[PDB]
């Protein structure tokens, strides 16, 4: 996917 | 201060910031407080993590900041910026209330700053075994850019780090403001657990908050996204399910490695040879609860 | 939205977008538009194109935004806290002023959107000679993210593409919108160049256009970072040095494969086959500015 | 550590 399902740093 | 009884955002509003490593509970507890006809929190907005992990990201990179204070883009600046557009997307993307509320796990990461542009926010920061938390995001492929889920070891590390960076922002913000809630305790204390959540907030009780799963799709009520990793848990009454899954399928590697990889786990009360600690007794309203589930209610 | 005189500043301000391909003189353009009492441009603010291309990829990805559709944040959320974030930026970043003004380069390949976003917003595309803006990067090292500068043929060809993209948006935004500003026609005619820019931008001509030289650093004047890679041309008066001297130092291969290479030039009236063009004949104004600078008064 | 002069084009 472009985006994971959360991200920070 | 701009339009939403006619609520006002700004900068000044009473806010309540949800959050914790993802899978640790941060959906029930937002959910909970959506139930309260005084706040509303909805669905993650993901974007506000994004911008959060920006700002906070060249703090540290002498050159970026070098340059951005150069052009006149100062701190007093990027808190303005920032102000603005996290209040434009919390006020603007779910139904108006009293108490406005935002649940994005990982900002939490930024709670000593967040307390900083908003000086009347409060922060619950939810606390779940690592183990728990870990096994879940595996289990169910959750994904969380830099966690490596084909490893418990890996994940665990990782939880470690960001729920230590998170408890140290608790920690500084202070008791007034940010309050750890331990999600096994919610579990198990629905009832004294909300009422010390609520009177943290300074926000009466609502019996509302004990049937969160009445009020899903409902006005004032808990709007969930059916895109949400948590949403086909969250419909469901509180129950015990979720509280120990996890034991027998930690690798006996990390099983012994346990207290190094996740130092955090006892310094929260989690023994971390207890495979799994005693999380406490179940109030008879969850047992019942947990029956219902069972049936298929 | 109060500036600290009291100046308002929101959604519906006339704001102005200076922007093009960097090393295309876009710093000249805006310190010019700063030496005006009326408006402040300031330095690149870096982080206004940084979460341009944030949002933009948010909606680009169709998972993504039925995500973030799913969550109430819709393009009409997203839309409203990038203008508020935008605007806190472009008003707080500088010294307050009636016209603000924003000088980012590549923000001018979002100019469609930044159009619909600030909807009595204008646009000035630098536009340089692609040879000229690749010769300048090169020499200089100034870093665009994916141009590789060990290689003119290289820089061209996404010089070509950048400049292809902004040009398109200024065609789409329209002519009451986007002004393209030919960089050697400023250089050789500052003085009919401004006229029409502040005839387009709907503002009254002041004199202090023609020597913002005088007002670096000044109040209500040209504020420079000293870290910025046009600085040192800009404290200088309008002047002639820079227009051709990229000439002679093009790979001959390059020169031999510029037509194919970047198909822009011709588009854009620079003829890729002369080496260079005669882009014209400089006002008696420059050819003094260029002799006081040769000089060394600056 | 990727400062450029041009970050985002
Ligand atoms: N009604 C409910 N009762 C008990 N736990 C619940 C619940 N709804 C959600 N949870 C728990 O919250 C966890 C996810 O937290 P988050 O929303 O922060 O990602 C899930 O753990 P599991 O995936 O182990 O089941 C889920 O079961
Ligand atoms: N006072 C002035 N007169 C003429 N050109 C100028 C100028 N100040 C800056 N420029 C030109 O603007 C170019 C940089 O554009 P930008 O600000 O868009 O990066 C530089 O080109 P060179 O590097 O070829 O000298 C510079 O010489």
């Amino acid at each position: 996917e472009d985006f994971e399902d959360y991200e920070f740093d | 201060e701009l339009v939403m009884v006619e609520y006002r955002y700004g900068k000044a509003m009473p806010l309540i910031f949800v959050g914790g490593v993802p899978r640790s509970g941060t959906t029930l507890m937002r959910a909970m407080l959506d139930a309260h006809p005084e706040v509303r929190c909805g669905e993650e907005t993901r974007i506000i993590p994004r911008v959060l992990a920006m700002r906070q990201a060249w703090s540290k990179s002498g050159r970026e900041k070098l340059r951005l204070d150069e052009a006149g883009v100062t701190d007093e600046v990027l808190d303005a910026a920032m102000q603005a557009f996290i209040l434009e997307v919390i006020a603007k993307h779910g139904e108006p209330a009293r108490v406005l509320c935002n649940k994005d796990p990982f900002t939490l990461k930024s709670s000593v700053y967040l307390s900083r542009l908003f000086p009347n926010s409060k922060f619950l920061l939810m606390v779940r075994d690592g183990r728990a938390s870990v096994h879940s995001m595996i289990t169910r492929k959750v994904t969380i850019a830099g966690f490596d889920l084909s490893s418990y070891r890996d994940c665990l590390t990782k939880w470690n780090k960001a729920i230590e960076v998170m408890y140290a922002q608790c920690m500084e913000v202070g008791k007034e403001k940010c309050l750890p809630v331990y999600y096994e305790q919610l579990v198990l204390h629905p009832r004294r657990s909300l009422k010390l959540i609520l009177d943290f907030l300074g926000i009466a009780w609502s019996d509302a908050v004990l049937h969160h799963e009445d009020l899903i799709g409902k006005p004032g009520g808990v709007s969930l996204s059916k895109i949400e990793r948590s949403t086909d848990q969250v419909i469901k009454p509180v129950n015990l399910e979720a509280l120990s899954k996890w034991t027998g399928h930690i690798p006996g590697d990390v099983v012994r490695d346990m207290a190094q990889i996740a130092p955090m786990l006892a310094q929260l009360g989690y023994d971390p040879y207890a495979n799994p600690p005693n999380y406490g007794n179940p109030d008879p309203f969850v047992i019942n609860n947990t029956q219902r589930v069972l049936k298929g209610d």
